[PDB]
């Protein structure tokens, strides 16, 4: 099959931890656009964060996914 | 007997040890920074 | 203590300009200190030296 227009797929990623320990973590996670925060103040130092994401990819062929989601 | 002072005023800054090291630790801080949020930023590139 | 004089024995405070000068307020409460030494007794209990 290489109707790959009609394939998506959902995928529930395993949940990730990371601790704060410096503030090169902080300006890391800042530095991307995808994490945002309600509260863009908070004190992420000396904290745990827990991330627990899902993934909606469309493909466009068998490698090359048409679309990526990670909410 | 002379005392020479070729300090270069820097006996004026008060707290001299400690501002030393704030400007060096500014200094590291932001050339770690900048090079962690680069790799980064080439890791998702190249993923992408 | 007498204004404008130096205390035969003080305490000195060192200036933001790192040189150690005589201080009115270290000064006298080292001279306090001396004082209720003299009259009623220093203790030293629970002190290793």
């Amino acid at each position: 099959y290489t109707d790959f227009e009609n394939t998506f797929q959902k995928t529930v990623e395993p949940v990730y931890q990371m601790h704060i320990k410096t503030s090169k973590d902080i300006a890391v996670l800042r530095s991307k656009e995808w994490f945002q925060l309600d509260d863009e103040d908070f004190d992420l130092l000396n904290k745990t964060l827990t991330f627990e994401t899902e993934t909606e990819v469309t493909f466009k062929n068998a490698n090359i996914f048409s679309s990526v989601k990670c909410f | 007997p002379v005392m020479a002072d070729l300090n270069g005023g820097l006996q004026f800054v008060p707290e001299l040890k400690e501002f030393t090291a704030k400007l060096r630790k500014e200094l590291v801080e932001t050339s770690e920074v900048r090079k962690a949020v680069s790799i980064e930023t080439a890791l998702e590139h190249k993923v992408v | 203590i007498p204004r404008e004089t130096i205390p035969f024995l003080h305490l000195r405070k060192k200036t933001p300009a790192g040189d150690w000068k005589y201080d009115r307020q270290l000064s006298s409460l080292f001279l306090d200190g001396l004082e209720k030494a003299a009259f009623n007794g220093v203790t030293f209990k629970d002190k290793y030296v």
